[PDB]
């Protein structure tokens, strides 16, 4: 019911490499801090990392584990609170990130490769993020990313896509 | 119904010749890199959902697949399909996902036996390297092989007919039937 | 008696001719792609265990699969049964696993022999493709590719009678034996 | 327990044993994912729960009956005394991971994450049986309480023998 | 050098050798390892496998010599007379292929091509017909009513009835096979 | 027109044998130490983008190496070019940027099959006596190895000659034909 | 004292069989560690002062590479022989017996002798390929075979029918009670 | 040139290509040893060896003939009348070390480390570390040098790389 | 000689050379603790105890040849016949320290670090310590010493570097 | 003498003078450890005893043996023997300091951080404790903060030794 430091500590000790990648990844419009107990930190210190909004933060990384054993939450108590209260992380990073799990090594390897005219061991996330610093994508700027999907022959994903943007 | 677990049935009834005969009548659609490593049907599968020519709205490429390798049994058991619709619906112009040009050499293939697959590999000697006519390979691959080098195509069946007329008057028969269909 | 030595046993006194029939009749609980690495009987076994269909308390179906191939032999050396006990055994109501049709078909193959074979190959002619008709083939195999083409099943048996008549009279009365009692 | 054993013991097991060590011992470092299999052992026993009782008994879910009688001095019986006498290190439930584990090969498990990537909202990712049960945990999708999704895929890929493992196992729950 | 006497015994033995000395080692080699065996070296490298032919035992081997009738490899790499062969195997307890085995193929011996055809009729209706298929010899028949439990060291009746109806001295081969087993 | 798409669809229709073979023909420009990681034809582009012997104004060596694999389907179908343009492209005195003795090899791989490979390990295993061959290799990691010993080159074709006289004759044309041209 | 060039021409000389013949051959020298590969293996002994030219002559010996001895080590068969006699070995004969009967056993046998003892192990399903060697090691591993309990394998070679290799083992049981 | 020419120079370079780099200019930068590629490309123009054609001459070393077109707009044939008509910033013998590391393999590299070992200590070079790695050491060593290359070619001739060793007679006979 | 001299020596070395720099001068450096190798260097010159002789044998023990010949004009020869000649400015007990610790690679100085955890606490081991560090932390627990060396090989033993237990007892031989 | 001061000094690194200082903070508050041993000379504390007691907390066992000519054992009896310059609050404080690594020192900085703020990069223990002292948040007779602390970091076997001193006294 109560925030601590202790939560955070627990949180950030749990999570593993990519998980915490991820997690840094879903918070850069509430942003830039280098780690995560940096980052759940500032959070709470901005008022803005209640139970309710770390909740969020473990159901976007899928840590159900974590939600019942620190925060004593479940699945429905969640989607409670993210269908009650606004987001803190936005549908346009959710897509990002479930868009980068559904790729793997090899798909991430073609898309550089279409890509690098518009603008190595790199994730699909790192590369959203290069692409925002280069503003080739964007919430509201999607066409060229679904146009690099199309074109490695990831038909899905650009569907996820087409989801989104009519949910907006 | 459950999807996934029905695809995973279907799969289990396919072997590796359904699964070759199945990649081939695929290439048009994934292309050789992506077809190397596919080694059971659910990998196929996979490629195809990608595409999204294959989800539980969506069964159409799939029930041609199975169709043009034959496996009613299939159809009928995990699909609900019958050969007569199958008839129907490829019949029907602009539904068929597989070209007509791909089913009749994956035809040929059903009709050409051991002896006449040695005989069809003599008569190509001079066009095709010999690792590549090698004792280990099916009328299939040969077929993939000349396409490579542009002596079999939609509109070069020159080499295909001059070989077929020397093996067996069946197989000119169904280059013709297809010839005059399009 | 050690279970699993048993069934090394008895898998050293199957040759290749044998674990075809015993694949063939077990087509209905292990599926194409499982059946095709089958190369001796132990895999055989372990597929029928992974299902629960063999086991030390459980060898129901080995001893129906073993009296189907005619391996009396194997029945009483190693499994201590007798052939009228099986016949007991298999005519009690719901308790053969093995369908009537299954062993019909196995029972078809029993008597063709290799020059009725190739006739049958080619009373086939315009039902199967030329290369499911090549001489390696067996009859088990030919009337897996009916299946498939479901040109053969249960209650479809029009072409099997075709060609069988064109062959022999005693195939006639297999197929027809199986299909009166089989409305039971 | 000094640092020798401990050095004794991890030089002298395998990737498979090392990685199925790191498995077992979830619920007793519950809080810290180790990294490697010196450290595990390590925190166990600075928080005091790596006696020999405890090395024993973690050797002996391995497998690694050698070790038990070249390290220890100790034989199968005793350590199974050890255990009818003792609370367990390791529950029956990550026992019965493993041992599905051991008797599932690389097709199974395929089948299994096909038919179980739907539940998990998973992506397109070789994982062995033991990393799809931790991503299945931190999912919340198999517990020892929670076995019916796993028992149903396991079934559906005609392993019936292991549904059968776990329905023993949670009878012996009850 | 025995690996070498065993490769030129091996080389002196044709393809009508080879199958009667596999029927006559059927009571140690099973049915699976029989099928691949095509020559005579790849059945003495089974039997070195039981000890059964080894440098300082050579009698099984000698046995199977003697019976198959090739006295001169006997005498010529064995270092064997055909009297000490029949010195040795008339006393009962001395010879390792039973009576029973060489009376089966004593039967095969003395029947003739056209009393196969009619050995192969009057089985019928015990065998299936492709076990009677043209390509059968007579140790095969006798193989698969063994495994139908129909022929035996205590099953001669219907060995007796066959036989009866082709040839006399056919049944007095088995009567005086079962009247020298019926003296202990 | 997009120049990466178009390699990305280039590299997806080439397969590991396909690779392999484009990778022993660009050996003379991509060193051992960089072929070693490169297990895709787009690395492999890419590498050659590097050293600017492929850019959007300059296709002719991924021609000459398409050519040279006969993937004359992918010459006419994403570079537009047919085949006698390359034989008089490649026959004008000074434009063939791969070696006739880096092709004589390829060609001599492309005739010998698995029965011949295996008598060609066991003729080289006897020259090289102080080295277990790998029990995998194929014909092009034999030449590769034979030129790391300085057993095999330009000017020093003694022991390959009398390996491919214990096998088969047209090989030995092959060779003398290379020679004669030269 | 050993070179890298002599273990370098040794371990470029074997093949795949060779070279796991003699991982297992050495495993008692080097119980508390699995080396990845011979060369490591090797290096491994220089650092556990156990690679003299004796010790790599014994190896040799072992994995029957007199060219290798002639060549590498210019000894033939006579002076290792009479090394063997009057020095301590570093393989004993209980592994030499699990090699040579090793030798003697087809993918086929080896899967047979799996089926027959699955049940004794308590192992699991396992679809990669198994050598006679790899088999020891996990039955090492368990406690269930050892150079003074032997009967467990002897009786599964006996059921599968191979008496020769059962009476190798007989032999060595003989041998070792004779001493 | 400025120094946004060098911060695009040192974007475009890999870790490999990097650690060349700093291997090649070990006789130029041996006043000091530079951490990084960024402070050696500084240090070389400071102390006047990073003219265009100098950075030319270390992007066509290390073969990066696109980063010449993208980032100095030049071809090989300028590169080469530069290198005809000025002093040359890397040594023949660097040069030739390079090229024989870039015809080495993992395996190669690993073999050649392990024969070292009879020079030098087990803890001075790590398994999986580069012939560049490996030269530097022997260099500090005093084991190889441009006119000292004996024992680098008795190593390459055990592990069968007669190529490389008659690259090194090439390049001894050269001088 | 000059400071000059000191300048190129600091310059040229890296980071683990100077801290065994450091290491092998903690005999001579009793009365005072160096915080760098300038600043050792300054206190040997500044006590009489950095003559060329003195400086090769310390270039010679942390095995910069390549050194030696650039800034002293010498080959191994040389310093070994200075060697034998002369009085020694490193003890015995620390060349045979950096030589263990030169013959250790990671994983055998982590497993070390390990074993040794059982006499000392959390805070004084750190996975990124070399040997030499840990050599010296025993020294302080007086753990190990010139004449004080069964714990340092039983742990040499622990961990199958019978060899370089052997060097150690060479070592006591000598002594 | 004074020249033994200097000896001392200049032989202990950065961390040993720091722990010295933190041992002597209960003694009647210097800048660095010439200050503090000529204070202690001035009082007449800074007999044999003393020094060695001194050196055997940072332990330098090799000064003890070097500058004063004893072990281990003779200190440890002498302490077992006579009153002690420090006290055992400061001890216990400097051991569970030498049994933390640099992570768990980071996570109870963090988990402190609710209490005391940020305060001054690379914070030792010891130097936290200190902060944790002006502000009243730890004290030889006020610890379970500092215990709460270490159970959250999963070092229940120093909670331990705190509730044993606790049980000392
Ligand atoms: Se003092």
């Amino acid at each position: 019911s109560h925030m601590s430091a202790e939560v955070i500590g627990q949180v950030e000790e749990a999570l593993d490499t990519d998980e915490k990648e991820m997690l840094l990844f879903l918070c850069r419009d509430v942003a830039v801090p280098p780690n995560v107990r940096d980052l759940l930190d500032i959070l709470r210190e901005r008022g803005k990392l209640s139970v309710g909004d770390l909740a969020e933060l473990l159901y976007r990384v899928r840590r159900f584990d974590l939600l019942k054993r620190i925060l004593k939450m479940d699945r429905k108590a969640v989607e409670t609170h993210l269908l009650r209260n606004p987001h803190l992380v936005s549908d346009y990073r959710v897509l990002m990130a479930e868009i980068g799990e559904d790729l793997d090594k090899s798909d991430v390897s073609s898309l550089i490769f279409l890509m690098k005219d518009y603008m190595k061991e790199k994730s699909f996330l790192d590369l959203v993020v290069e692409l925002e610093k280069l503003n080739l994508v964007a919430p509201d700027q999607l066409d060229l990313l679904e146009k690099c999907l199309k074109n490695i022959h990831r038909i899905d994903l650009k569907t996820k896509i087409q989801k989104y943007k009519q949910s907006v | 119904m459950d999807f996934s677990r029905n695809l995973y049935d279907i799969g289990e009834q396919l072997d590796s010749e359904d699964l070759a005969s199945l990649k081939f009548l695929s290439l048009d659609y994934i292309p050789q890199r992506k077809q190397e490593p596919i080694k059971d049907a659910l990998m196929l599968f996979q490629r195809l959902q990608e595409k999204r020519m294959l989800e539980e709205s969506n069964l159409s490429f799939l029930k041609e697949l199975l169709f043009r390798i034959n496996r009613l049994d299939l159809l009928i058991t995990y699909l609900n399909t019958r050969k007569e619709e199958m008839e129907r619906e490829l019949q029907t112009p602009g539904r068929a996902q597989i070209s007509a040009y791909r089913v009749m050499l994956y035809q040929i293939s059903e009709e050409v036996s051991r002896s006449e697959l040695r005989s069809f590999k003599g008569g190509l000697q001079e066009e095709i390297s010999k690792c590549k006519l090698d004792d280990d390979m099916n009328l299939l691959d040969i077929f993939i092989e000349m396409e490579k080098r542009v002596i079999l195509g939609e509109g070069k069946l020159d080499i295909l007919k001059r070989v077929c007329a020397q093996i067996n008057k069946s197989l000119l028969k169904i280059i013709n039937d297809y010839e005059e269909f399009s």
